[PDB]
């Protein structure tokens, strides 16, 4: 690791600076170095890790979608030919995206998940595992596609089971997990009815628990509830 | 696309 | 060069795809590979090269400014100390920015400028040379700072001399050169009066030549004229 | 910042 010589605290400090500078690739590299120090991550540190990689992979996904669209049109009737370049460049971006997902999954497997005992950490990491397998599934087409989808499903399901037993229905991690697992059902697993049912039940159970919350917790929970409603509006 | 966090 | 095995035409095609995907680092790498094939660049290709590196370095400059601001505040009265990390990370970004500028300047020196005989190519490349020395000057602080500033000035001045002899006052390259040289005077050379005079004279001479233009040329020229006016409004 | 192109 090129970060092996830098102090853990300095890596965390520089991750925060990289975020301020919108340098998310650097942010992710600093957080990878912090994880590789081998200590568990605090709540703030877990969110720095997730923010960094979500931004990196989100940019890769957007680029992959642009290139895949161009590639699809190139292979329609009417287009004569423009050579291998579109496929090659889509493949280049795809391979880089897969590499980032594999890196994140590797950090989760070595050894963040196995040391995570509290619900807030364990659910968070298992949600991430489902998310990064979902991003792999978005680009998958080969012998392993079904296994990639099932790896995402399995991680999300373990996170869901823990979240329902150990967190209140308004916990923002529980809400965000449900939001994303619902998107998995809709976009990956060809299960729109499960996606809609999960989003609706999550929203309604959260609504009923808002009365227990402070103003600040209410703000956090209702923010994610509005995303659930936004998706329900899109899908119905 | 739908919202995720 | 990692692009040495790819066809020139494929590099240009992939640069255009990278632009569509907002992958400007890739765009710049493809265009560097195209330049290194050793052939002169067409008008479109010159603009692909400039767009790619302008976007890369523009992001680096924005990040450098954020980090420099944080560093400045850290070194004020009242701040106690937060260690070497802010300086180190500002230095990291700075070194990467300098590397990109050196790469562009190297392409111009080997061998784009020396083969550029037409005004539209030669002025374009000399403007770029002034721009990338200007970006080096923005971060310079050492024994060579004055020489970096003078390298920018010299390139801009040669471009200006050619542009006034060989291009009409509405030519968008001539206008953009004047815009940027005016910014050099204001922000780098501590010469706000020269910046304002250059912007005003450029605008007025362009205004007087608009009557010769087609609707499409008029649109291109007035776009850059409005940037000159925007800067004049900022500075007066 | 001022405009450049
Ligand atoms: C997007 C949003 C609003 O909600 C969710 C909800 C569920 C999940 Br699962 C993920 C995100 C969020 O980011 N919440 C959040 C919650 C706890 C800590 C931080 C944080 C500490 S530091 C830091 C930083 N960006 N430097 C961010 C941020
Ligand atoms: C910013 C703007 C409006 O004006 C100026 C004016 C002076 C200078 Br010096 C620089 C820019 C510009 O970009 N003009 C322009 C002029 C000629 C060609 C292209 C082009 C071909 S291809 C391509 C692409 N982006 N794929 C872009 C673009
Ligand atoms: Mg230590
Ligand atoms: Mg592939
Ligand atoms: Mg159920
Ligand atoms: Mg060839
Ligand atoms: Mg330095
Ligand atoms: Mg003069």
């Amino acid at each position: 690791g090129a970060m092996g010589s830098m102090e853990r605290a300095s890596l965390i400090q520089k991750a925060k600076l990289a975020e301020q500078a919108e340098r998310y690739e650097d942010m992710a590299a600093f957080m990878k170095g912090a994880v590789e120090k081998g200590e568990e991550l605090s709540c703030e540190e877990r969110n720095l890790l997730s923010v960094a990689y979500k931004n990196v992979v989100g940019g890769q996904r957007a680029a992959w979608r642009v290139l895949s669209s161009i590639e699809q049109k190139s292979n329609e009737e009417g287009s004569e030919e423009k050579g291998p370049e579109v496929r090659e460049y889509r493949e280049k971006v795809e391979t880089e995206l897969q590499g980032v997902c594999d890196t994140v999954l590797g950090l989760l497997d070595s050894h963040l998940i196995k040391e995570a005992g509290d619900a807030e950490s364990r659910v968070f990491y298992l949600k991430m595992k489902g998310d990064y397998y979902r991003y792999l599934a978005e680009v998958a087409t080969g012998d392993d596609k079904k296994r990639i989808i099932d790896s995402a499903r399995s991680a999300y399901q373990e996170a869901m089971d823990i979240s329902k037993k150990e967190m209140p229905p308004t916990n923002p991690i529980r809400l965000g997990l449900a939001l994303n697992f619902s998107v998995f059902h809709y976009e990956i697993a060809n299960s729109p009815e499960e996606a809609i049912s999960l989003a609706k039940t999550t929203f309604d159970e959260a609504m009923a628990d808002l009365h227990t919350l402070s103003e600040d917790s209410y703000k956090d929970s209702t923010l994610i509830m509005q995303l659930l409603r936004d998706n329900l509006t899109l899908w119905t | 696309f739908p919202a995720t966090v």
